[PDB]
């Protein structure tokens, strides 16, 4: 059931950072991929499989969980990424562990059916990363890492008061989403909570004016980026604002709906833009992420069922391609020794196959149909259109943007003249590639298939915002 | 499901080549892909043979995965595949001794595969796949020999000028979906039949799909993007210039026939950068001192009249001249390609001439396609020429000053034609050549091309003469005319078609061996040969500067990081300000105490 498929990274990652030795990790990582795609197959709807268990009874906490629709692929596409940060690794700092710890995290985030354990999982993920960050390399560590942590925290207690609000003001007996749902807040109560909800939220999405942490994180981990894989992994904003923000105080995301919608838009463009100017793969990817973001968070903000299955989707899938990104610019770190991107150019003759491995990566990024990006960047695109065009148009220039970044990228790394040649392909490497190629072909041949558990989510929450 | 074999077996063997390939002997790859994409023809054929086919697939809620097959996609189809297979068999030729034989073929089969699912779609996104998938193809092939600088670049602005239009794409493809909510070209077709609704958001739709179509089939202002693509293997060339690609530009108003006849003003447009798009290709074609791009202009300037025909609602004519210049262009490229097989890839102009008698049987050759683009009176670029040129006058729209244009248009066609082929074959002798020259698999088909060439010709002809194509494409999509036609008067416009393009090519022959080349001429070589200065202005206000606004950006972006990190001294501050509020006076700290307590009693009431 649920919470074994919860559990089982955090357990192995436990095993790696104590235990020994390295290599069981990765099959950890594994068996959470196998099972989590395990309970991605033989869904049977919402419920799947419920948990319920006492935690402070007379606080009205108690655990609470199961599949969605939703939560569903987000085990199977966190439970690979890390597997692949597992596998392909090489940080191998006996951290993997604190890797296989930060994705089982993650896992119990996606499951959670009540709002305080949620809460709970949503703060106590930041240690591994503040860790796999600090302990595990980086000269600026320590001051990227008061960065983020101080990001997410100021951030994250104010919210509290609005859990609380959500509970206390609608006379929700405990926490369950079923009951919160079930007591909705009125006008300018609403309105508070889903404004306390809507910064945690947004600065952890992040929209535009709210991402400065997000380039000193990713560059500081330790570069193979496994720290960083699973750092994207906890990107998770959108998901929190569809499963929660929005549909415990809508009428508030009414008033609020313009202006997110903008700041979708304006991360989008920015971040493709902005990314252009990046000098290194830490930053790039970093800005890259921000657009996807903002896409994603258009999808979800214009209503419109359409957009916000779009949006749930291209998060569900970047996670993975990015994630691997990560992985890979590490792979290339640990055999050259600089994540630079204009230095040493030869590689496409020196390296037989990283050159369509890594291409596919950045293909299924600028969102080309047949690979994972396109679906969720389209629907999306419908929408967004639907509610204010404008704000589709503005965040749209953004594939112009994102092919620029990206094809100036893969070619001043692969494709020109000869180095001193490089290392040809890691046995981690390659199951890495492999899973990723198919990750990455399946998710963009049949986004119907994926994502049919987010249409019902989609329309249902969509219409939430209706009559 | 057969339907989809079409689209699977170059892609099962792109990905044999791409992934083994390097796996097989020389040859090979290019025997297997020409072997995929032999069977393609084949056996889509025999299902266009056999009436029509269907194909509808699970794919995003909404938006089912929807081929359809009728004369409209076959005509394109054949096509694709047949002179596609002649390039492959070509390209089994021309590449020997290069390395990623493998890389090559692959990237072949991978191009037919996605052309192939191009214009088979019954639904937009479909058709979208399509679009991205070619671009994606054509980068893959331009950049083959990646260890020059040159050709990287090339494709990366290909892929990003071109994504402007899959933008433009997307984004009509966006707004009809808010509008109707059906996105399958047949169904949405059979929903634009009647009163329609809020014309000018169709409009904009129609606009955006245009806006795209430009990108794809090279028309201002994304014009610029096509010349480079010379970078790549030229039988890489001949597949987008003349059998692929930008004549999607053109099948994309085809099927969307029945948007455009009835859109007056954006068809209106069309057929004014279509004429443009011509003229400019024109003028600039023969300043030109590369052997390349002289051709490349000759692509852009047909698929200008193209888009002038289906400008003014004469789709079945668009499709005509695409035919007709599916073959002939594909027979100056391949020519032209087999020329510097033997010269070493000199692919000059200045450094060449007077080829004519130490070169077998490719003077033929040359000479049949050059002078179809120059439209020679029987010859497939003529009849596909003045059927533009008539349609111009006789479809809505009007072609009165379009009519003129165009044929200006033909006088120049003719005459960088004959530049090219007197500066290639005439006047001396430099450099140097040895003994083979041609191989066996690469002027085999390329005869065959020039065979294709005449005799396009009269598949469509001045209606007593029997117009066969017309009746096959009308019908089952391109819907709606509206169309006058006359005639005694008509046959002296064809007349007029083929005394002014033959004297034309004349005027070029004699001017362009001409040697004085005088005064003002020179002056319009530099500028043609310079292409009219048209990137040095996009690299203006937009190239350069979008570049920098990037960097802008970003130094804000850092600026703001600095920022936040002042908050952070501001609560440092203010809290040190609250550390110095203690002294170490004990005087200081019960002071401190009374005053406190008074707050608190005061706060209270």
């Amino acid at each position: 059931m649920v919470v074994l498929a919860v559990l089982l990274p955090v357990v192995f990652g436990a095993l790696l950072l104590l235990g020994l030795p390295r290599a069981l990790g990765v099959l950890g990582a594994g068996l959470s991929f196998l099972l989590n795609l395990y309970l991605f197959l033989t869904h049977p709807g919402g419920v799947a499989h419920a948990f319920q268990a006492p935690l402070l009874p007379g606080a009205g906490v108690y655990w609470a969980f199961g599949l969605d629709g939703l939560s569903a692929l987000f085990f199977l596409t966190i439970a690979l990424t890390v597997f692949l940060g597992a596998l392909v690794a090489r940080v191998e700092g006996r951290f993997l562990g604190l890797a296989l710890l930060m994705e089982g995290l993650l896992l119990g985030l996606f499951a959670a059916r009540d709002l305080l354990v949620f809460y709970v999982f949503f703060e106590a993920a930041l240690i591994p990363a503040l860790l796999m960050l600090y302990l595990y390399g980086g000269e600026g560590r320590t001051r990227a890492l008061y960065t983020f942590v101080l990001f997410t925290l100021v951030g994250s207690l104010p919210m509290l008061a609005a859990v609380l609000g959500a509970r206390l003001l609608s006379g929700s007996p405990t926490f369950l989403l079923e009951d919160l749902l079930a007591h909705p807040l009125q006008e300018e109560a609403a309105f508070w909570v889903f404004l306390g909800f809507a910064l945690a939220f947004a600065i952890k999405t992040p929209l535009f004016p709210l991402h400065a942490w997000l380039p000193p994180f990713h560059q500081e981990n330790h570069p193979s980026g496994l720290a960083d894989a699973l750092g994207t992994l906890y990107k998770v904003g959108v998901f929190a604002f569809f499963r929660f923000a929005i549909p415990l105080a809508p009428e508030g995301f009414a008033q609020a709906q313009g202006l997110l919608l903008f700041l979708a838009a304006l991360s989008a463009l920015y971040g493709a833009w902005v990314a252009f100017a990046a000098k290194d793969f830490k930053t790039l990817l970093a800005y890259a992420g921000l657009s996807h973001m903002g896409v994603a968070a258009l999808g979800v903000f214009s209503g419109t069922p359409e957009g916000a299955m779009g949006g749930l989707y291209l998060l569900a899938a970047s996670g993975v391609y990015t994630g691997g990104l990560f992985l890979l610019a590490g792979r290339l770190y640990e055999r050259t020794g600089t994540l630079e991107i204009g230095r040493y150019r030869g590689l496409a003759q020196s390296a037989p196959g990283l050159a369509a491995l890594a291409l596919i990566l950045f293909l299924a990024m600028v969102g080309l149909p047949g690979l994972s990006g396109f679906p969720g960047e389209f629907l999306t695109l419908l929408g967004a259109y639907k509610a204010s065009p404008w704000l589709a148009a503005l965040a749209f220039l953004s594939v112009i943007a994102s092919a620029a970044y990206a094809l100036t990228a893969f070619q001043k790394t692969f494709w020109e003249e000869g180095g001193s040649g490089v290392k040809d392909l890691a046995g981690a490497e390659w199951g890495f590639a492999l899973l990723s190629v198919l990750a990455l072909l399946l998710m963009g041949v049949f986004p119907g298939y994926f994502a049919r558990g987010l249409h019902p989510l989609a329309e249902a929450f969509a219409k939430l915002l209706g009559g | 499901m057969a339907l989809l074999g079409t689209i699977l077996l170059p892609l099962l063997g792109f990905a044999l080549l791409g992934l083994f390939g390097k796996r097989m002997r020389e040859p090979l790859p290019g025997v297997l892909a020409s072997g995929l994409v032999l069977a393609s023809f084949l056996l889509g054929a025999g299902l266009l043979l056999s009436g029509g086919a269907r194909f509808q697939a699970e794919w995003l809620p909404g938006i089912p995965f929807s081929l359809l097959l009728d004369n409209l996609s076959g005509f394109m189809l054949l096509i694709v595949t047949g002179v596609g297979f002649l390039i492959h068999v070509y390209a089994i030729g021309y590449m020997g001794g290069d390395p990623g034989y493998s890389r090559f073929f692959a990237y072949f089969n991978l191009f037919i595969a996605m052309m192939l699912t191009l214009v088979l779609a019954d639904s937009y996104p479909v058709m979208f796949i399509g679009w991205e998938g070619v671009g994606l193809a054509s980068f893959l092939l331009i950049g083959f020999w990646y260890k020059n600088p040159q050709y990287a670049d090339s494709a990366r602005k290909a892929f990003i000028v071109n994504r402007i239009g899959d933008l433009g794409f997307m984004l009509g493809m966006a707004i009809l979906w808010a509008l109707y909510g059906t996105l399958s070209i047949s169904e949405l077709k059979e929903a634009m039949e009647g009163p329609l609704k809020n014309p000018d958001l169709l409009a904009l739709a129609g606009l955006l799909l245009f806006l795209g179509a430009v990108g794809k089939s090279a028309q201002i202002p994304l014009m610029v993007w096509l010349p480079d693509a010379m970078a790549g293997p030229t039988p890489v060339s001949a597949l987008i210039h003349a059998a692929t690609m930008v004549t999607a530009g053109v099948y994309l108003i085809a099927r969307s026939s029945f948007l455009y006849s009835v859109l007056p003003d954006v068809s209106y447009a069309i057929a004014v950068v279509g004429l443009l798009t011509a003229a400019y290709g024109a003028l600039s074609a023969f300043g030109q001192t590369d052997i390349k791009k002289i051709v490349a202009y000759s692509t852009i300037s047909q698929l200008g009249y193209m888009f002038l025909a289906a400008g003014v609602g004469a789709y079945w004519v668009a499709l005509f001249h695409v035919f007709t210049h599916a073959f002939f262009k594909a027979l100056l490229f391949l020519a032209s390609g087999s020329v510097i097989h033997a010269l070493g890839g000199e692919q000059d102009v200045r450094k060449m001439g007077g080829l004519w008698k130490h070169l077998p049987q490719t003077r033929w050759h040359a000479l049949i396609g050059a002078l179809a683009l120059g439209g020679l009176p029987l010859l497939s670029g003529f009849w596909s020429k003045d059927a533009i040129l008539a349609a111009t006058l006789t479809y809505p729209f009007g072609g009165v000053g379009f009519y003129v244009g165009a044929l200006l248009v033909a006088v120049l066609t003719a005459m960088y034609a004959m530049r090219w082929f007197v500066l290639v074959f005439l006047g001396e002798e430099r450099g140097h050549h040895h003994p083979h020259e041609a191989p066996p698999v690469m002027l085999w088909p390329n005869h065959l091309l020039a065979l294709g060439s005449v005799l396009a010709g009269y598949l469509a002809l001045p209606h007593p003469l029997p117009n066969v194509l017309e009746p096959f494409l009308k019908p089952a999509l391109a819907e709606v005319e509206a169309h006058h036609l006359s005639l005694g008067a008509e046959w002296g416009l064809i007349a007029l078609s083929a005394a002014v393009a033959l004297l034309g090519l004349w005027a070029g022959f004699v001017f362009f061996q001409r040697k004085v080349f005088p005064a003002w001429y020179l002056a319009f070589e530099a500028a043609s040969r310079e292409a009219f200065y048209v990137d040095r202005a996009y690299n203006a206000l937009i190239v350069n500067p979008l570049k920098a606004l990037a960097e802008a950006l970003f130094y804000g972006d850092r600026g703001l990081l600095s920022g936040y990190f002042g908050l952070g001294g501001a609560a440092r501050s203010l809290g040190q300000g609250l550390a110095r509020l203690q002294t170490g006076y004990l005087r200081v700290y019960a002071l401190l105490f009374v005053l406190g307590a008074l707050l608190l009693l005061g706060v209270m009431r």
